[PDB]
């Protein structure tokens, strides 16, 4: 659920 | 005509590089022309959205408007663009002579291919696009602002900060239209015919998201699968 746009976004 | 103000040529200049460094080896020199709808077609096209779409989330992010959002914002601004961008990237690099659009700066598609690649009608709505802004002459600048625009859309489903949103579109929307005007395209009515276009790309965004409710999934890239 949005875990790996999520990953992107925070590194 | 009013021309660009110095708070709006610091903005250009963000962008501008913003999108200059994730566009794709700006790259005619670098091609690579590719050879019921064959998942063989998927394979080519699946495996390089993703690239596409992170170069999409490294633009945002260089963004600092972007950056000063709550990330469920920055999720569904992300989500409701990509398809637009990557659209309008691939669309300025129309090349007339072979027919073709230029995806990640290497592989040259055609009409054809796109289409039974499985984007259906959607292709030739991207296709027609570029082939009417090759007359437009859009320039880094330009087209990072069009970007923009599209990224900083405040009518997307579930949004938090609508408010805010739509005061940095408007911030774009001004710096863009005065940098048109500080530029001079020989084409008439400019402004208008641009604002034009980004319906163009918005509707391409709203029928690439309605064409992707088709039955499996894990035959789908991830990235693509959290972007609709
Ligand atoms: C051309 C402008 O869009 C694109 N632009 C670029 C590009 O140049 N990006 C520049 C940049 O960001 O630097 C690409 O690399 C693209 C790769 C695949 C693609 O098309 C797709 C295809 C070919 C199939 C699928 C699908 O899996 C699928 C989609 C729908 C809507 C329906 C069904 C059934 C399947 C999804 C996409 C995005 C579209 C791309």
């Amino acid at each position: 659920e949005n875990a790996l746009l999520r990953y992107l976004l925070d590194k | 005509k009013p021309e660009p103000t110095d708070e709006e040529w610091e903005l250009i200049k963000t962008v501008t590089e913003a999108h200059v460094a994730t566009n794709a080896q700006g790259w005619k020199q670098k091609r690579k022309f590719l050879p019921k709808v064959d998942l063989e077609a998927f394979s080519h096209f699946t495996k390089i959205i993703t690239p596409a779409i992170t170069r999409v989330v490294d633009f945002a992010k260089k963004l600092p408007m972007f950056c000063e959002l709550p990330c469920e914002d920055q999720i569904i601004l992300l989500k409701g663009c990509c398809m637009e961008i990557m659209s309008l990237r691939a669309a300025v690099r129309y090349d007339p002579e072979s027919e073709t659009l230029t995806l990640n700066g290497e592989m040259a598609v055609t009409r054809g291919q796109l289409k039974n690649g499985g984007l259906g009608v959607v292709s030739d709505a991207i296709f027609d696009l570029g082939m009417s802004l090759s007359s437009f002459n859009l320039d880094d600048t330009e087209v990072a602002l069009l970007q923009a625009v599209l990224l900083m859309s405040s009518d997307r489903p579930g949004l938090a900060c609508v408010e805010r949103i739509e005061k940095y579109q408007d911030s774009f929307l001004l710096a863009f239209e005065h940098y048109i005007n500080y530029r001079k395209h020989h084409v008439t009515h400019f402004w208008p015919k641009l604002l034009m276009k980004v319906t163009d790309l918005r509707m391409i965004g709203a029928c690439h998201a309605s064409r992707f409710l088709h039955m499996p999934t894990e035959l789908f890239p991830p990235l693509f699968l959290e972007v609709f």
